[PDB]
RNA sequence: AAUAAAUAGUCAAUUAAAGCAAUACGUGGUGAAGUGAAACAUCUCAGUAGCCACAGGAAAAGAAAACGAAUGUGAUUCCGU
RNA sequence: AUCAGGACAUUAUCAUGUAGAGAAUAGGUAGGAGCAAUCGAUGCAAGUUCGCUAGGACUUGUUGAUGCGAAAGGUGGAAUACUACCCUUGGUUGUGUGCUGUUCUAAUUGGUAACUGUUAUCCAGUUUCAAGACAGUGUUAGGUGGGCAGUUUGACUGGGG
RNA sequence: GGGGAUGUAGCUCAACUGAUAGAGCACCUGAUUUGCACUCAGGAGGUUGAGGGUUUGAGACCCUUCAUCUCCACCA
């Protein structure tokens, strides 16, 4: 039958997960280890609701991570040609205010706390890797253009 | 004597019907078996149920 | 897997092998899966559950079709009634001559009808028209006394049915061309006559499978097949 | 108390139960054998005797997931057929 | 509960094949003689499939079209292509079952020890140790079972046996 | 009362699941020793339990029987 494990185990679910399985291996045994509730409160409408709302909160985090992810990966239109010296210093140290002023409203709204990039934000006459994630599963790689201006 | 704690459904006398129907006078014993019922998180008083009353038990999470 | 040819995958992804068929779409569909530039034959197989070891379950025999199966047949008849048989539409006439032509190889024909008398000297020849599957049967009735008239009954379209040693029958129905409703019509005379035909011996579920196909067709899994 | 809590346990107060008989009726559990079948094992005796539990002034049963074959009757109980 | 193994039908996986005859690998038996080619040949070298000990294909290429004589000759019980279908067999995991084989334990068990109820060999609770899905118990089904029970073991007969 | 299987040299057995019956033993002969035995090799010993049915192809596949066996059943 039907059970949810609360936290994780190596096979069957993963945290907030369900398992259809036998009466088999514990129930008895499954409940001092609390590691499998039957359903939430027990009951298997509640259960439904509690785990729905909350994977679905999850998706929707889901759904907007993708979105800010694609629309990097599609547009990156975020472009700095900014004047270079060259033998003289030149390079990317613009932090990423400057670089956040082309991202939102002339493309995606690029979040704030979804670009991890380093103290570096660059520091080359050269394009220098751009880390932004919309959650801690996508990973966003941005190589944008530059030179001088 | 075998019979529930719970309820109080016990044996069944009946006949031992063999090859030429001969009749002797047998007894059906209920599968009595120890179970452990928690209640309120306590007084978890080891009792003799039967098999259907556990599978009751059992539908029921534990209630009685 | 041998890789099936260009054509032919389009034609097995116009045929679903899992489902069952109605007869009327099976004919319809076969007709469709010619790709040949020839006019195919439309064929039926019958798969049954006969033991041909065994013979009270040998099935063999003829039927005549209402419609014609669109397939000139060369008739040779040996009969002593020359002129009647070629009155009644025999390709071929003649007595012992004949069957002397036909054992110094001469076998321009596709059916061999003979009386009674002549088997003495065909008995001879068993071993070439026999493999050849000339030989006339009288469970065929192509040993009779009236040899005009099944004459005239082969060219109307009359034609043999045996089982193969898996009790199969196989037999052609008519051409790719011969309108729907005539091959619908073979095909239930056919499985009408085979039901018929049940050896009182045969337990339980007689036709196994039916499958229609064309010459160079898949399989069409008629309905309730397997 | 083991053992923090808590139960087990201990103590106190209040309320009921015990038993009897009517050599008779009710319900339930358990339940033979003599005997007959001209033997006997199926069967009968007989769910009788006996044993036990619970009553009551009666008890039990009781309001259709029914009878049953029809333009049908419409809780249970008891008598005749 | 876990692990490992085969066993099973077998998911999924491709090879593999000669009565003779007929150059023919003919595994068979159906419709009936074609049908592929830069997705690329033929001839050869390098591997391998394989016993009919012949033959079979393939890939490792060259190569660039042939054809192809199993398209079309050919004999053969059986025949030619190609649509077939079934394949012979094994090939690997395999599927979900049971089958013996381990490990772990919470079920459960204890006529180990300790503490408490408790001034108490019982019982109950909590442990500890030892087992352990075994055992015990319930239901069902075989085997043995004068230990026990209910009965039978004829009539004629110069008495009976 | 069915269900299955078996029947092959005299004996013990392969069965040559159709493209035309073989091995050990029994027996004859030959070699073989001073003798016996042993030893080696040829030959002989087959109408495939019987009948029927099919095809071009069956002792071999099928039907019918015969004998044997193991199972079950086996309350007139
Ligand atoms: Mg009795
Ligand atoms: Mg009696
Ligand atoms: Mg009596
Ligand atoms: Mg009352
Ligand atoms: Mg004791
Ligand atoms: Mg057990
Ligand atoms: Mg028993
Ligand atoms: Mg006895
Ligand atoms: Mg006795
Ligand atoms: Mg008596
Ligand atoms: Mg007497
Ligand atoms: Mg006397």
């Amino acid at each position: 039958m039907k059970v949810i494990l609360k936290q994780d185990v190596s096979n069957l679910g993963k945290r907030f997960d369900v398992v259809d399985v036998k009466d088999g291996y514990a129930i008895h045994f499954l409940f001092p280890k609390k590691l499998a509730a039957p359903l939430t409160k027990k009951s298997l409408q509640d259960r439904d609701l509690f785990l729905k709302k909350q994977q679905e909160h999850y998706e929707i985090n889901k759904a907007l991570s993708h979105k800010l992810k694609e629309v990097i990966e599609q547009t990156e239109l975020h472009f700095s040609l900014k004047e270079h010296n060259g033998r003289p210093y030149g390079s990317i140290i613009t932090k990423q205010i400057i670089n956040q002023a082309h991202t939102k409203g002339m493309a995606l709204q690029k979040f704030m706390f979804k670009d991890n990039v380093r103290l570096g934000f660059g520091d080359h006459e050269i394009t220098l890797h751009i880390f932004e994630d919309t959650t801690a599963v996508l990973k966003v790689k941005v190589t944008p253009d530059n030179g001088v201006k | 004597a075998k019979k529930d704690q719970l309820t109080l459904r016990g044996p069944l006398y009946g006949n031992n019907r063999s090859h030429s129907k001969t009749i002797t006078r047998r007894k059906w014993n209920v599968n009595l078996q120890p179970c452990k019922v928690k209640t309120a998180d306590g007084k978890t008083t080891r009792i003799l149920v039967s098999t259907r009353t556990l599978r009751t038990l059992k539908k029921h999470n534990r209630l009685s | 897997m041998a890789k099936l040819s260009k054509k032919m995958k389009i034609a097995v992804g116009l045929v679903d092998k899992t489902k069952l068929y109605p007869l009327q779409e099976a004919v319809d569909l076969v007709k469709k899966t010619s790709i040949t530039k020839f006019n195919g034959s439309v064929d039926i197989a019958v798969s049954l559950n006969l033991d041909t070891t065994k013979a009270e379950q040998q099935l063999r025999g003829a039927i005549a079709f209402p419609h014609s199966v669109g397939k000139p047949i060369r008739i040779l008849a040996i009969t002593d009634d020359e002129k009647a048989a070629l009155e009644a539409g025999a390709d071929f006439v003649g007595g012992i001559d004949k069957i002397n032509d036909i054992k110094n190889g001469w076998l321009d024909f596709d059916l061999i009808i003979t009386s009674p008398k002549f088997m003495a000297a065909l008995g001879k020849l068993g071993k070439l028209l026999g493999t050849k599957g000339l030989m006339p049967n009288p469970k065929t009735e192509t040993v009779t006394d009236d040899v005009p008239a099944a004459v005239r009954a082969y060219k109307k379209g009359k034609k043999e049915y045996r089982a193969d040693s898996f009790g199969n029958i196989h037999m052609s129905l008519g051409r790719v061309d011969s309108a729907s409703n005539h091959l619908v019509e073979n095909a239930l005379a056919l499985l009408d006559l085979i039901k018929s035909r049940k050896p009182a011996t045969v337990k339980g579920i007689y036709i196994k499978n039916i499958a229609l196909t064309t010459t160079m067709g898949p399989s069409l899994k008629v309905k309730l097949p397997d």
